[PDB]
RNA sequence: UAUAGUUUCUUUACUUAUUCAAUGAAGCGGAGCUGGAAUUCAUUUUCCACGUUCUAGCAUUCAAGGUCCCAUUCGGGGCUGA
RNA sequence: GUCUAAUUAAAACAUAGCAUUGCGAUGGUCAGAAAGUGAUGUUGACGCAAUGUGAUUUCUGCCCAGUGCUCUGAAUGUCAAA
């Protein structure tokens, strides 16, 4: 039994099999309901008039908003709930500590429209 | 042909760069072979006593061959055919109330570390092996002298792995014979007559003589320059 | 700055000279002379070496 | 009573040397095969001051042997080296400024610098400004050189100990003065904080071993014993002799 | 059995054979880690003299600490 | 001053223990070619080298070559080159 | 130039310059409970450390008995533990 060549001074850990698991136990037994949906990303509409001066002019809609949400999932749900293919989306965090989205829609849509359509003006 | 042309490099001092040459000696290992090799230098470095070193003296591999073959003759049963034989045996003692003899006798070899010990302590044992390469020494160093004086001849075999081997076991470090058939028995007996004249006529003076205490390469090549050039005429 | 180097294109970058954008093109005059003469040094300086040595 | 200014600057945490400016270390190359069985070739590309040190220093080039890389090293400067430099270093090498011969190889008289104490500490003798060991003589069974070293000292060191010849450059240096406070200070301030010095006689004796007092004297005399103890060690420590010199080094 | 002569063995704690292993020994351990797992026991007589039955579950440690 | 034992100061030797330092742990040691000297007093007795110095260039693809195989084909592999 | 913030801004401190002392890295000074620990130090006597005095000019006298620091060991002094 001879030895081997070695170019290197070095010795390295050999790259042995990265084996994967194999669970006896599922570990928490139910698959956790979706967290996040539409019903849970937005709580209401805005009432006040500078929402109302929002959805008359610039084709707007202002929603309260999870503060775990984000754009992705604001856009997502609006096309689920109200069927509104929103152009932009907006976002800040009231001080009084809640979520505030500003939806710009587009013109084949109208915010008025779809708010009474919703029943709130 | 004509287009290709030897070039040949300059691998010398400052000229150019230098090929992937061969350096396993030069590599930084890890530390349990540092150990490892560090360690069986230490060992033959130091001036070993007497009892170790009158180890190191393992058979030929030729009888060694020989005592393989004949144990493995001597094998014992494994749980397989154990477990059948234990199934012919219990219909048989409740068929014929056999006294559990209707199955043979057995005549094999007898592994363990106390039993041949005892077997020993009685002198009931025709060969011992022994084992060179077991890591608490102190565990066998005493038995060469048990042996002697007791008077059964005992042979350090080389490899515990394959005793283990021999008796169905990872490793076993020691096996024994205390009951052979006719077979083979002047094969045991001229077997341990060069066990004895290699072993038991011998260990008093390997048990006189101190072993170990060799040098490395460069230390002796170093002590006997200093002795061409102190000597020379 | 460097991000607008990555912008702009291959034209904008170097020059259609062997080393282009990295070193002075009198440089480069003056490395290539380096190099042509000091080999035809060497080769001579090889071929001496050798006949002398082979006389020797 | 209280501890004081050297029992603090063991702690080191405002008198560490400053590093900002610094280009690392100045070091010889490692001892690896051919500066022992030959000699190699490095480009001096640049000379460069290093802040807080007086000298200054080179940066050159060589290429690893191993590797197709050009690996760099900054060494001190002798005086007599420029840019644009081809720096032989090695045992088989030759004897002329910036060459990095053993002082084994090279013969009495010589003038060197940068030199090791053992082979592999990479630059230890002779490192500063106008600073030069001399060579005085070899006993190359049982491979060994005496030199001379600018305390006068003549030590005895292996003959492997490669050493770089020259004169450290950045001589003269403390011989023009300074004038001024603010010029002591932009030294000290990038060599290490260490400057203003107080003195002690003009602390309390909380603060110094010779504060207090209502006239500024010592009062106990200022010549240590070497087995004193941290807190007794200001002053003038394990001398022999004291007050003006008159004569000479006698050495 | 064995661990008589093992154990009185190691009562002759002076002898070459054991003071030579002893220097073995203490080399190897310094040479390691300061606390590392021992598979085996170096003396199993005193293992299985105060408790070490070998069997799954049954766990060496040896370790270094400083004297004085 | 001369003794058989008994103690103690000194000198140096071995590496493995201990300690120091480097290093991506690269060229350690020995022997050997190939040359120079050696006087070989018989054959080498030993010693030196055992690829680089006018020049701010360049040096990388298991090295090209040579060589033996393979399945020739697109090419593949080993020895030397070292 | 700096200080006693909230009673003292000065002749005090500092300062440049003068002088002395220790140290060649197995080291000097200092640190740390220790430690395969650390600051000076990415340093090397034109340097690091510790002191005194206080620009320049001129000049630095006598005393080593005392106290300290230091160099001897050639010694029937004293002389612990083991
Ligand atoms: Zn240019």
């Amino acid at each position: 039994k001879a030895l081997k060549v070695r170019t290197s001074a070095t010795f390295r850990l050999p790259k042995t099999l990265k084996l994967a698991r194999a669970p006896k136990y599922a570990s928490k037994a139910v698959p956790h309901y979706n967290r996040l949906d539409s019903y849970k990303v937005i709580e209401q509409p805005i009432t006040s008039e500078t929402a109302m001066k929002k959805v008359e002019d610039g084709n707007i809609l202002v929603f309260q908003v999870s503060m775990k949400a984000n754009k992705y999932q604001i856009k997502k749900a609006v096309k689920e709930l109200y069927e509104v293919d929103v152009l932009k989306v907006n976002t800040l965090v009231r001080p009084n500590g809640t979520k505030k989205a500003y939806v710009r829609l587009t013109a084949d849509y109208d915010a008025l429209d779809i708010a009474n359509r919703i029943g709130y003006i | 042909n004509p287009l290709t042309h030897s070039t040949p490099k300059n691998f010398g001092i400052g000229q150019a760069v230098q090929p992937k040459r061969n350096l396993s000696r030069y590599v930084k290992w890890p530390e349990y072979v540092r150990v490892q090799r560090q360690k069986k230098i230490l060992s033959i470095r130091l001036k070993v006593p007497p009892t170790i070193a009158q180890f190191q003296y393992t058979l030929d591999r030729n009888t060694a061959a020989e005592t393989f073959k004949l144990f493995n003759k001597y094998r014992p049963e494994t749980a397989a055919e154990k477990k059948e034989r234990l199934t012919k045996e219990a219909a048989a003692v409740a068929e014929g109330k056999s006294k559990q003899d209707a199955s043979p006798k057995p005549y094999a070899v007898k592994y363990g570390l106390n039993h041949v010990v005892a077997l020993i302590e009685n002198k009931k044992a025709k060969l011992v092996l022994i084992a060179n390469d077991v890591d608490p020494i102190e565990l066998v160093v005493f038995l060469p002298a048990l042996c002697k004086k007791m008077g059964v001849p005992y042979a350090i075999v080389k490899g515990k792995a394959r005793l283990g081997t021999l008796v169905n076991q990872k490793t076993s470090a020691v096996a024994a014979l205390t009951e052979v058939r006719a077979e083979d028995e002047a094969a045991l007996a001229k077997l341990v007559s060069t066990i004895d004249a290699n072993f038991a006529d011998k260990y008093d003076e390997v048990k006189k003589h101190w072993g170990g205490g060799i040098l490395g390469n460069k230390a002796q090549a170093k002590m006997d320059k200093r002795a061409k050039n102190s000597d020379s005429a | 700055r460097p991000r607008q180097y990555a912008t702009v294109s291959k034209t904008h970058k170097t020059v259609s000279r062997a080393y282009g954008g990295s070193r002075c093109a009198n440089c480069v005059k003056e490395r290539i002379i380096r190099a042509f003469l000091i080999e035809e040094q060497k080769i001579v300086k090889k071929v001496v070496k050798e006949q002398t040595e082979a006389a020797k | 009573g209280r501890v004081i200014r050297n029992q603090r600057k063991g702690a080191g945490s405002i008198f560490t040397s400053h590093t900002r400016l610094r280009q690392g270390a100045a070091k010889l190359r490692t001892l690896d095969y051919a500066e022992r069985h030959g000699y190699i070739r490095g480009i001096v590309k640049q000379i460069v001051h290093d802040s807080g040190r007086g000298a200054p220093l080179a940066k050159v080039v060589f290429r690893d042997p191993y590797k197709y890389r050009l690996r760099e090293e900054i060494f001190i400067a002798n005086e007599g080296v420029h840019t644009g430099q081809f720096i032989y270093a090695g045992k088989k090498a030759s004897l002329n400024v910036g060459n990095v011969l053993p002082l084994g190889s090279v013969p009495e008289g010589t003038i060197v610098s940068n030199v090791e104490e053992k082979p592999g500490d990479r630059g230890a003798l002779a490192r500063a400004s106008g600073n030069y060991v001399i060579i005085i003589g070899h006993n190359p069974d049982e491979n060994k050189t005496r030199v001379r070293l600018p305390s006068g000292a003549k030590k005895v060191i292996s003959s492997d100990a490669r050493g770089v010849i020259g004169v450290i450059a950045g001589g003269g240096r403390v011989d023009k003065p300074l004038l001024k406070a603010g010029r002591a200070f932009h030294k000290y301030r990038l060599k290490r904080n260490s400057w203003p010095k107080t003195r002690g006689v003009a602390m309390n004796p909380v603060d110094h071993p010779h504060g207090g007092g209502n006239h500024q004297h010592i009062g106990k005399a200022s010549t240590i014993s070497r087995g004193a103890v941290s807190g007794q060690k200001a002053g003038l420590i394990a001398a022999r002799r004291t007050g003006l010199l008159r004569g000479s080094q006698k050495t | 059995g064995a661990y008589k002569y093992l154990e009185e063995l190691q009562r002759k704690k002076q002898s070459d054979v054991l003071r030579f292993l002893q220097r073995v020994r203490v080399w190897e351990y310094r040479q390691k880690n300061v606390i590392h797992r021992a598979a085996r026991p170096t003396r199993p007589d005193k293992a299985r003299r105060l408790g070490y039955k070998a069997k799954q579950g049954f766990v060496i440690y040896r370790v270094r600490v400083r004297r004085g």
